């Protein structure tokens, strides 16, 4: 299973290579938006990013070794977390703002009701990455971990697939530690940074969960457009 | 299933 | 802040001594198969455990250094996660079962009688199994639980204390004879589980809310205020 | 005022 036999540097270059592109929104400063229109920008954008995420996922070592049903499950579980960490990464150098797209850079000022707190949470997460000086090599490892981890928990078969995911996860851990060692961190600084990075995934899971709740809310209000794919993804969480 | 099909492609 | 001056062994001792007891449910011989009876028992249990959790939190190094408001925020954010990690800890030795209390052992067959509950049950059971297969140690458990308290609502002092707990986790693994490689792999594995615990808390919180709406089971003012904080 | 605020006091 390739993945298991990749060197840390091979793992990293592979992940870098598979990075999805940064898409544009349909934001237009000369056009008026409502709170609902604004959200439409984000759901529309998310819908388009999903196709690229699927391609990226297939290039994450170990992922293509999984059954099709297990692959869809992982993506159903992880998609919003993955969009969110991508958001937080490209927003790092924009203190107090979230860069949803190159043509859509927002401060916290048309956020509906409660949406603003998630917004603040993403902002907090981004500035957290900024203060740690998160590196791209680290970012891609973290993102691959979300994909494999967020949905892993009868047959085996089933049990057999789980262990393989676990093996891949151990590999990415070795890679992270390898990156840190090369960067000149003491052993203590390595373990601490590794922990700091992984605890952030807890907050990302949280933001994802809250987002899904709002997404279900928007479907019900039936005003902001949601693609057929986003709908299907939403159903998986319900 | 949309995601299912996209994954196959 | 005293927390930072503790050795690893002192941090572990502090945490071991702070441990809240394992509480019992009502002593009726009835196995709950109804939403009403199961929620009755779980809320009463959570109710009583919350008071212990609060006085446990105060004994977590670094926690008491925070303003009262911050202490409030952390517990509001973390309480269900904390209850849940305790749940899966004590359920380790009981594969296929959730030991909410020594006299309250529930299996998935009981969770499947309450709408949308069997899902969370299965997640809890899988997390328990995972802890079992990892040979999770009590000393590791208490570090993980404290990490949850400090991390989950954390959005510099908290960060440094969290670093200290990480040092303490590594210390324990090193003391158990694990290689440096096994140490960092095991740290990652344990920390990744915290994301699943977070996921289960959030789904659980939604469940608690639907009960507050559907009524039927009265909720303590404390539980209501906790729930209300997640809304 | 929250119950939590009270309980957190010695
Ligand atoms: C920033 C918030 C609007 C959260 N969010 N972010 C996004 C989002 C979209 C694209 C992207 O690249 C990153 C994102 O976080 C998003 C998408 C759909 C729904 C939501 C919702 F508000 F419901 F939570 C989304
Ligand atoms: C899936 C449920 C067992 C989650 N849960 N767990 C608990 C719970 C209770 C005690 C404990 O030690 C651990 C727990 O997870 C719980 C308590 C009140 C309400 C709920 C509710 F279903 F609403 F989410 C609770």
């Amino acid at each position: 299973s390739l993945a298991l036999s990749l060197t840390a540097d091979q793992m990293v270059s592979a992940l870098l290579d598979a990075e999805p592109p940064i898409l544009y929104s349909e934001y237009d400063p000369t056009r008026p938006f409502s709170e609902a229109s604004m959200m439409g920008l984000l759901t529309n954008l998310a819908d388009r990013e999903l196709v690229h995420m699927i391609n990226w996922a297939k290039r994450v070592p170990g992922f293509v070794d999984l059954t099709l049903h297990d692959q869809v499950h992982l993506l159903e579980c992880a998609w919003l977390e993955i969009l969110m960490i991508g958001l937080v990464w490209r927003s790092m150098e924009h203190p107090g703002k979230l860069l949803f797209a190159p043509n859509l850079l927002l401060d916290r000022n048309k956020c509906v009701e409660g949406m603003v707190e998630i917004f603040d949470m993403l902002l907090a997460t981004s500035s957290r990455f900024r203060m740690m000086n998160l590196q791209g090599e680290e970012f891609v490892c973290l993102k691959s971990i979300i994909l494999l981890n967020s949905g892993v928990y009868s047959t085996l078969k089933s049990l057999e697939e789980k262990d393989h995911i676990h093996r891949v996860l151990d590999k990415i851990t070795d890679t992270l530690i390898h990156l840190m060692a090369k960067a000149g961190l003491t052993l203590q600084q390595q373990h601490q940074r590794l922990a700091q990075l992984l605890l952030i995934l807890s907050h990302i899971r949280h933001m994802s969960n809250k987002g899904m709740e709002h997404l279900y809310s928007m479907k019900c209000k039936n005003v902001v457009p949601l693609s057929d794919l986003l709908l299907e993804m939403l159903d998986a969480h319900r | 299933k949309i995601l299912h099909r996209l994954l196959q492609d």
